[PDB]
RNA sequence: AUAUCA
């Protein structure tokens, strides 16, 4: 239920982006659900604002072990405009 | 009009509203040693007839309570001797206009 | 009784009608919604009188939609029934119940308790009617009742009356 | 006096800052504190204590106690100020709004 | 929307009471004797005998068909006919109401010509009694001044027991012999 | 505090300025009836300088050599010399200006000359003159009836205030009052004639101007005066930095209608 | 109450606020599909149309202007000047 | 983003009063309710589909009109109602001045 | 959009204030609201019959809304009503019915001072509704003693009998939420030396109001329709509906409610603990106990923040978010959600100047250009243009986003299968991107000017930046060391046609705060003006050219 | 939802949140234009807010799982707070007050499994495992030190 | 709630 109208495409079956794939707007970098009952949404997109190419993913459990996943994000900016100096 | 040197006892200021239609009016000697109205920043206030108040009102399609108002302890509406309901007529000089007509009720 | 009241109705007539046929648009439409309405307030609005002198003012023009709303000021014969008025009628029903008599655009009905002791119910008759020692009351008798009470009823207005005191019943 | 003063204490704290405001904006400012008779200050006290409607005094500073107050006065309010017909989200009856706009179907006939 | 009166009053907050309507003369806010019209003068209610009230609606439709004719330029069993063609002209014609009003009228009508309805008018509006009785005795044939004030009870000291029987007399003078 | 305090204020259809109460608080806008647009620091002439300066400024003379119109002036200036009946009409316009400077020395005491006033009168001038090219040499086609009920005309024709009554006719006169005596000071005869040099046509032109700008110059009702006084005023405190309490922390106690006021002063002549 | 025409008092001139709020009307109404008074010069803006029907005193409204007091004094676009 | 309290000033200073109008609502907020009116409070059942109004307590089936107020007011008044003070609202005129 | 409702659409005219009558809380009510539980009956899916839609207001998009239906976007919601065991004060009053007690007589409801004296019959006079109580007050207050017989009005020797009763007055004094009296006594004609000590409780003052004349509690503020003094201290509760009190569900082990429900439930179990105490054996001092933990939780539900009394706290050590600060601050719903508010068609970015845009208009970025909109209404005249916009969509510059029927509904021009074949009928709206000349304002806050928001000219331009001509940069009060502006668009005729024509930048030129310009030539400009202006400065032909063509309204002429 | 217009089985619609609509992906007609957005809404319910200064911050998450929908607040000291009237509010909450109490055996699984160093995901099953056995009949009266443990 | 922006 209420999928992000952003594309799920570029996820692998683990529910990750792999590291190397360029994204953009509203895409899906992360797919996640919330079973209650099928299931929910629970995914993690992008920022709509920006866009790059995905540097690094890293998968973990923490203190009491529940699966936490850290996703970095790399884009280069080029002096603009209304850019301050 | 009693003009007293330092002051009236509160017995004999309970015979100031004790014989009407007629009127009793208090006055500190110390207060009239100037005039206020000769100043500067005091323009001339004018008290208006029944006649005049009733063409006002009618005049500015007015309600009493839409006048401003002047405080019937006010210095001027006290040297002018105003009663309740009574209205000033106000001229004042305008840098803007150089003579401006405002309008005050008595309090 | 019968009215001649003065009343007035907001009309809200859409953009596309302001055009010359709109005065003729107006009072066609206040007579539309006005003419045969039934009211509490004042009962049956039968007819819009003095036509040519309908009073259609200013229309102000409504803000964020298009449309003009007016205030029709008019003038009609109304009929609005009250409890102890005595009012001639025509039966147009009639049961083991009582009988219903038309008075103009109303029905008033009669309960056979409400009639006196002597007149009976007679189903063994075409059409059924009510029978006395001296009357016969049915469908196409006229009935002189007494208004017990009224029923402000949507669209219509319905009243309880009585035959059974002095003066009433068949004429 | 008491105006005459109370302008020239205030055209000094702009003109001491070498600041022109034109007289009328100062003036307005000065009679409305006058008005009433005394000196109605520009605070919770003064002006939002005057006889001006209940939703208009309430949005400025005493919200609640107010509303309470005209509660248990059964307040009317004339919703003349523009505070209540912004708070009721109509067109406040200021400028544009000042005035009523009417079709006349004799003129609307007229031009044809 | 619906309809609306020159009745102004403003009912803030406090609800009720809505005093009954009998012919104690207490009819409704609305049926009033002090009334109101559109000009704001201050007018008494009127009050229609069904004959005054047949006479009035067929005045109206009849002037009605007038107009309605202009702007598209560019014997009582007969009276029943005679309306009911006038009622297929200017009525909706969903208007049932005024098509059973209209043939209860002409069929209880105590006065066909107008002439007629001009005397009952004068006649009992110099009586002083109010609108209503003026209509319910225009309107309710009664023979004895106890048949009048047993059915109109609002009458029973208003007028004498003679004053009314001598009208009751005149006016059954003036019934149109149908 | 400014803006909610003066909000619901603003000119109504009668020129008077209410609030949502429909309490009178200015009877007419900033005493004057003009939108602030519409002004401009103008010099009043008739206040200052020396009675003599006044005079070789303003006064004809018709019946003395010395002090009539020169013939240069205008085409009249010969036939004009002695003439009783205009000698009147030219004490009346003398005499109106003498009133006007008592008037203004007492409003303005300090004698100061430059006010904020509508209708840039020396600009019309400007203009006529070269609109008209102005022929700085040769005589006007003007009388001395010309420019004196010409500007006494205008005068009536100044219009703040409409009714039809004595309060209301008073009222329009008092509001004009000020801009008159300008109006009069820059259009007497011996100005418009020696110092502008105008044609009858040039006359006639800066007249209908004056009249049309000062109409344009009114205030408009609907103009929320109130909110725009509060601004006004707010948004130069904004930019705020004997030794007396001034600025910002004044006008706090200003407002406050402070009681316990932090450097009181009595200023003894 | 309505004050009689023989008895207004109001300027003759119209106000800023009654011009903006015609032409903003007019053009609202043009831009509703409403009947256009004026011969459309091969204008398509209905502000530019509404300040042509203004233009030649063809809009057929009136400024109900409402004094303090509650009553008011009725004045057509026809009949007021426009100096702005 | 925020048309705050001095934005409405400007625009109250500007005499843009279908301006300000159309920000406050149309632009945001806006709502339509039914009031009764009898008391003028929100109480109205209006099943407006079956083209019933009623006012129950009022017993008024008639006496009904519809407003355009910013949901925020519509809010505010059932807040100021639960408090139970009554924000009575009515579509007519009683005082004059 | 909203469904359609035969009702006529009026305008408020007067907002008419007062208290609820216990009668009235209970005639609008629709529901009893007898149950502290939200919803879960026990463990499950819906709203219990008791607490939030026992018949009430409807949310989750579901439409049960008791017959009304039409669910959220269209139900207002409805009240329910809380019975409650005894009388408590409403915390807002508290002081009023004090005053009010302390003008009467606390046993036969009669002012104890009127007619007979002076200084009240002058006081009475009093025209303002407050003004006039005020002074009751500061008179009555000083009585202690409800008078049978007062002299007459000529002669203190014969004295004349007003109403009855004789009895002696209490001093009341508040103890937070409690009212305590303190009767004077007689006893050997001095005592006190102590005094009889007893709190007045809410019923015996209830039943005093109750008593007090239409014509005495008319004199004091009370209006007999709108709000009798009766009305002031609560019998019975108004329960506002969920969208007062909004809850969310979010994944069935979470689920969160509003602060006021919460500050109900505690109300609801005091009550329903209270209800118990005075049906069994009441051992009055444990009762009074309970009504004072009651009267506490109906206080603090309406203000927490009250000077004396603790805060009702929320597990997590917060204050509950009483209803009085919703309404309170700025941010709250007056200052913040009614007196300014966010909106839609706005848009902010960083500014920066240009020297080549003119004075009135605005360098709009193309993708600001893009989001933004104007429904335009398909007319004869627009007709054709509004097709090839739509043709040309959401995505290319000169498009459109929507396209709105008559039947009300919008027609997304991004994902409708029919936005190619797209056949428009006049009437329809085509929701259309912001267009070089549209008027639209644009703000700089603060905003302490009518000139901080002025009407420019819509330019498209490319690059992220709100572009501005530099002479307009002193109104606004903006530089480009990082500033951002606002940009609103109106979305009407009539709106557009406010700005254009009364506050577009040129009409602002000369503004009447001091009679002057308020924009004039600034930096570069005002610097090369001077040096361009020497007698000095020389021009050769090739340059005096270029900077004739440069003007674009120049003559031709050399 | 389903487009009324179309109605196709599999019924294809999205969420454009940035718009605020819903809308039907084959036609393209809005279902919806009213759109809230759940996560800063969620916001107002469990924040970071302990001070209380959020005007947002009105409600408070709660958890229906384990402790049913027991909605309760606590007297306690605020600013402006005399000593007195907590005490008397907080001795008037004891006469209302056993099964509401046997909650505080929840205390005892927390401070065993914080005590046996546990996870936070092993106590809100431990919970939920004591609060469904705890009154059952059959377990009747087992020692119940050992039915927690 | 802190930090920050003009
Ligand atoms: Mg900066
Ligand atoms: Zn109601
Ligand atoms: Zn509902
Ligand atoms: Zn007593
Ligand atoms: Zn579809």
């Amino acid at each position: 239920l209420r999928m992000k109208h952003g594309t799920y495409d570029k996820l692998d079956d683990d529910g990750l982006i792999a590291p190397g794939v360029r994204v953009s707007g509203e895409d899906v970098i992360i797919g996640k659900t919330t079973p209650i009952s099928s299931k929910r949404d629970a995914s993690t997109p992008l920022r709509s604002t920006e866009n790059g190419i995905v540097d690094q993913v890293l998968v973990t459990t923490n203190q009491d072990g529940l699966k936490f996943v850290k996703v970095r994000v790399r884009t280069t900016k080029i002096p603009q405009i209304g850019d301050k100096f | 009009i009693f003009v007293y040197q330092n002051n009236i006892t509160p017995s004999a200021m309970k015979l100031v509203p004790s014989i009407p239609p007629a009127t009793i009016e208090t006055f500190n000697e110390a207060a009239l040693v100037v005039n206020i109205t000769h100043h500067e920043l005091v323009p001339k206030h004018i008290r208006l007839s029944s006649d005049e108040k009733r063409e006002l009102l009618k005049r500015y399609r007015l309600k009493e309570s839409q006048l401003p108002r002047i405080q019937r302890a006010d210095p001027v509406a006290l040297y002018l001797g105003l009663k309740r309901g009574e209205v000033v007529k106000i001229i004042r000089k305008s840098e803007t206009s150089g003579r401006y007509a405002s309008y005050r009720i008595c309090m | 009784m019968f009215f001649i009241k003065d009343l007035s109705l907001n009309i809200t007539l859409h953009p596309s009608f302001f055009g010359p046929r709109m005065k003729q648009y107006l009072k066609t439409k206040l007579l539309e919604e006005v003419e045969g309405s039934c009211t509490g307030k004042f009962g049956y609005i039968l007819c819009v009188l003095d036509y040519d002198n309908i009073d259609i003012q200013r229309g102000r023009i409504l803000p964020t939609d298009g449309s003009a709303e007016f205030n029709v000021k008019y003038r009609a014969v109304v009929f609005k029934p009250f409890k102890g008025e005595v009012v001639d009628g025509t039966v147009v029903s009639c049961s083991q119940h009582g009988f219903e008599v038309q008075v103009g655009p109303m029905k008033v009905f009669v309960t056979k308790h409400l009639m006196p002791q002597d007149l009976t119910f007679n189903a063994g008759s075409n059409p059924p009617s009510y029978q006395s020692s001296e009357d016969v009351i049915t469908i196409k008798s006229r009935i002189r009742v007494k208004i017990e009470g009224c029923i402000s009823q949507v669209s219509s207005i319905h009243a309880i009356g009585s035959i059974k005191e002095d003066y009433l019943g068949a004429i | 006096a008491g105006r005459a003063a109370l302008y020239k204490e205030v055209y000094n704290v702009i003109a001491s800052d070498g600041s022109y405001v034109n007289y009328r904006h100062m003036a307005l400012l000065v009679d409305v504190m006058t008005t009433q008779g005394g000196l109605t200050s520009v605070t919770r006290h003064g002006f939002n204590r005057s006889n001006t409607g209940a939703l208009m005094r309430c949005s400025f500073e005493e919200t609640v106690e107010i509303l309470f107050e005209a509660g248990a006065s059964a307040e009317l309010d004339d919703c003349r100020g523009v505070s209540e017909n912004v708070i009721l989200g109509q067109m406040a009856p200021i400028g544009t709004g000042a005035f009523d706009v009417m079709i006349d179907e004799e003129s609307l006939v007229k031009y044809m | 929307v619906s309809t609306s009166t020159f009745q102004t009053r403003r009912r803030r907050l406090k609800k009720v009471e809505e005093e009954e309507n009998a012919a104690t003369l207490q009819l409704g806010q609305e049926f009033q004797l002090k009334q109101i019209n559109h000009q704001g003068e201050e007018e008494e209610l009127i009050a229609l005998n069904l004959s005054e009230a047949r006479l009035v609606i067929k005045e109206a439709l009849v002037e009605r068909r007038r107009a309605f004719k202009r702007s598209q330029k560019k014997t009582r069993e007969k009276e029943l006919e005679s309306i009911d063609v006038l009622l297929e002209q200017t009525t909706g014609g969903n208007n049932k109401d005024l098509k059973n009003t209209m043939q209860y009228l002409t069929n209880f009508s105590r006065f066909r010509d107008q002439e007629t309805v001009g005397a009952v008018i004068q006649l009992l509006k110099s009586t002083g009694l109010h609108p209503f009785e003026v209509a319910q005795l225009g309107s309710l044939a009664c023979d004895t001044a106890d048949e009048a004030k047993t059915l109109i009870p609002s009458l029973n000291n208003k007028i004498s027991d003679d004053e009314l029987e001598r009208i009751l007399k005149e006016l059954s003078n003036l019934e149109t012999l149908y | 505090r400014l803006v909610k305090a003066l909000e619901d204020i603003m000119v109504h259809y009668d020129n008077t300025t209410r609030n949502s109460l429909g309490n009178v608080i200015q009877f007419i806008y900033g005493e004057d009836g003009m939108d602030a647009a519409h002004i401009e620091k103008q010099s009043l002439d008739t206040i200052g300088g020396s009675d003599a300066a006044f005079e070789k400024r303003y006064r004809v003379d018709l019946l003395n050599t010395d002090h009539t119109l020169d013939p240069s002036l205008l085409e009249s200036g010969s036939e004009i010399l002695g003439d009783l009946k205009l000698q009147v009409l030219l004490d009346e316009e003398y005499k109106q200006l003498v009133k006007d400077r008592k008037f203004l020395r007492e409003v303005f005491v300090d004698g100061e000359a430059n006010w904020p006033l509508p209708v840039n009168i020396r600009r019309i001038i400007q203009n006529a003159q070269q609109t008209f090219h102005i022929d700085h040499t040769k005589p006007s086609d003007l009388t001395i009836k010309d420019i004196v009920l010409g500007v006494k005309d205008l005068q009536e024709n100044l219009l703040v205030l409409r009714g039809k009554n004595e309060i209301i006719q008073n009222a329009q006169r008092d509001a004009v009052t000020l801009f008159c005596c300008l109006l009069r000071s820059r259009l007497a005869t011996r100005r418009v004639l020696q110092e502008y040099r105008l044609t009858k046509q040039a006359f006639d032109w800066v007249l209908s101007n004056i009249e049309a700008q000062f109409l344009r110059s009114v205030v408009h009702p609907g103009e929320m005066v109130g909110v725009l006084a509060a601004q006004s005023i707010g948004e130069p405190a904004t930019q705020m930095t004997k030794k007396v309490t001034s600025g910002v922390p004044r006008l706090k106690e200003i407002l406050n209608v402070a009681k316990n006021m932090k450097t009181p002063s009595l200023t003894v002549y | 109450k309505a004050i009689p025409k023989d008895q207004r008092a109001t300027t003759p001139y119209m106000t800023k606020y009654e011009r903006a709020r015609i032409l903003g009307t007019r053009a609202l109404q043009i831009s509703m599909n409403a009947p256009v008074f004026v011969d459309l010069e091969g204008e398509t803006d209905p502000l530019r149309i509404a300040m042509k029907e203004l233009a030649e005193k063809k809009i057929p409204l009136v400024i109900r202007r409402y004094l303090p007091d509650g009553s008011f004094e009725d004045w057509s676009v026809e009949e007021l000047i426009v100096d702005l | 983003l925020r048309f705050g309290e001095m934005e409405r000033d400007c625009m109250i200073a500007h005499g843009a009063a279908s301006f300000l109008k159309e920000r406050l609502m149309e632009a945001s907020d806006a709502f339509r309710v039914h009031i009764c009116g009898i008391c003028g409070l929100m109480t109205v059942i209006a099943k407006l589909n079956h083209n019933q109004f009623e006012c129950k307590g009022c017993d008024n089936k008639i006496d009904i009109y519809q407003i355009h107020i910013p949901y925020a007011a519509k809010l505010l008044f059932q807040e100021l109602m639960a408090m139970n003070i009554t924000p009575r609202l009515y579509t007519d005129r009683s005082r004059d001045f | 959009g909203q469904q359609y409702s035969s009702a006529p659409l009026r305008t408020v005219k007067e907002v008419q204030f007062g208290l609820f009558s216990p009668e009235e809380v209970r005639a609008i009510s629709v529901a009893k609201i007898r149950f502290p539980e939200t919803m879960d009956e026990t463990q499950t899916r819906a709203k219990i019959g008791g607490l939030n839609d026992p018949r009430l207001g409807s949310i989750d998009r579901n439409l049960k809304c008791q017959t009304c239906q039409e669910g959220m976007n269209e139900c207002p919601g409805h009240f329910g009503h809380i019975d409650l065991a005894k009388p408590v004060f409403h915390v807002g009053f508290i002081a009023k019915i004090k005053k009010v007690c302390e003008c009467v007589c606390m046993h036969c409801g009669k002012l104890l001072l009127d007619e007979h004296n002076e200084l009240m019959r002058q006081a009475l006079a009093i025209k303002d509704s407050k003004k006039r109580f005020a002074a009751i007050w500061t008179l009555c207050k000083t009585k202690m003693v409800c008078e049978t017989d007062v002299p007459s009005e000529d002669d203190p020797t014969q004295l004349v009998s007003r109403g009855g009763c004789g009895n002696t007055q209490p001093t009341i004094r508040k103890d937070g939420l409690k009212l305590v009296g303190s009767w004077k006594k007689d006893r050997a004609t001095g005592d006190a030396d102590e005094p009889e000590l007893r709190v007045l409780s809410t019923e015996e003052i209830l039943n005093i109001f109750k008593h007090i004349s239409v014509k005495d509690f008319t004199s004091l503020g009370f209006n007999e329709v709108f709000s009798r003094p009766e009305w002031m201290i609560l019998t019975c509760l108004p329960v506002p509906p969920p969208p007062v009190r909004p809850s969310i569900s979010f994944n069935e082990s979470q689920r969160g409610e509003d602060d006021l429900t919460f500050k109900l439930a505690d109300i609801l179990k005091a009550n329903i603990s209270l209800e118990t105490l005075e049906h069994n054996g009441a051992p009055h001092h444990a009762i009074e106990e309970a009504e004072s933990l009651l009267q506490f939780h109906v206080a603090t539900y309406m203000d927490n923040d009250i000077a004396g009394q603790p805060q009702a706290l929320q597990k997590s050590g917060r204050p509950v978010k009483s209803i009085r600060a919703r309404l309170k601050g700025k941010e709250g719903r007056i200052r913040g959600n009614l007196m300014g508010k966010r909106v839609d068609f706005s848009a902010r970015t960083v500014i920066s100047g240009d020297p080549n845009l003119e004075l009135d208009q605005v360098g709009v970025p193309k993708s600001i250009a893009k989001t933004l909109t104007y429904p335009e209404v398909v007319t004869p005249y627009n007709i054709d243009r509004l097709t090839q916009l739509v043709r040309n969509g959401p995505n290319e510059h000169p498009g459109a986003k929507y396209v709105i029927r008559d039947s009300g509904d919008r027609i997304d021009l991004r994902y409708s299968k029919r936005a190619g074949d797209i056949q428009l009928q006049y009437g329809w709206k085509v929701e259309r991107h912001i267009m070089d000349n549209d008027p639209v304002l644009f703000n700089r806050q603060p905003s302490l000017h009518k000139m901080s928001m002025m009407a420019h000219r819509v330019k498209v331009i490319p690059y992220s930046t709100f572009r501005l001509n530099l002479s307009v940069t002193s109104p606004y009060n903006a530089d480009f060391d990082g500033d951002e502006m606002n940009l609103h668009v109106p979305q009407s005729e009539e709106t557009r046609a406010e700005l254009s024509q009364l506050c577009a930048v040129p009409l602002q030129i000369v503004s009447p705060q001091s009679n002057k310009p308020c924009m004039g030539i600034v930096q570069d400009t005002l610097c090369g003006i001077r040096k361009l202006t020497l007698r000095d400065t020389f021009i050769e032909l090739d340059q005096v050219l270029n900077m004739l063509y440069w003007v674009p309204d120049w003559d031709g002429v050399i | 939802l389903t487009c009324p217009e179309c109605k196709v089985y599999p019924p294809k619609i999205v969420e454009r949140f940035s718009e605020g609509d819903v809308v039907c992906a084959l036609c393209g007609l809005v279902l919806s234009d009213k759109l809230v957005d759940t996560r800063s809404e969620w916001r107002t319910f469990s924040n970071d807010d302990h001070n209380g200064d959020d005007p947002s911050r009105v409600g408070e998450a709660s958890n229906p799982l384990l402790d049913g929908n027991n909605l309760s607040t606590r007297i306690g000291k605020g600013e402006t707070t005399d000593m007195r009237f907590t005490k008397e509010l907080n001795k008037a909450q004891g006469k209302n007050v056993k099964d509401n109490e046997v909650q505080a055996a929840f205390a005892k699984i927390t401070m065993l499994c914080d005590a046996a160093e546990l996870p936070k995901i092993v106590k809100d099953c431990a919970k939920e495992a004591y609060k469904l056995c705890h009154d059952e009949k059959t377990l009747k009266g087992k020692s119940m030190e050992s039915i927690m443990a």
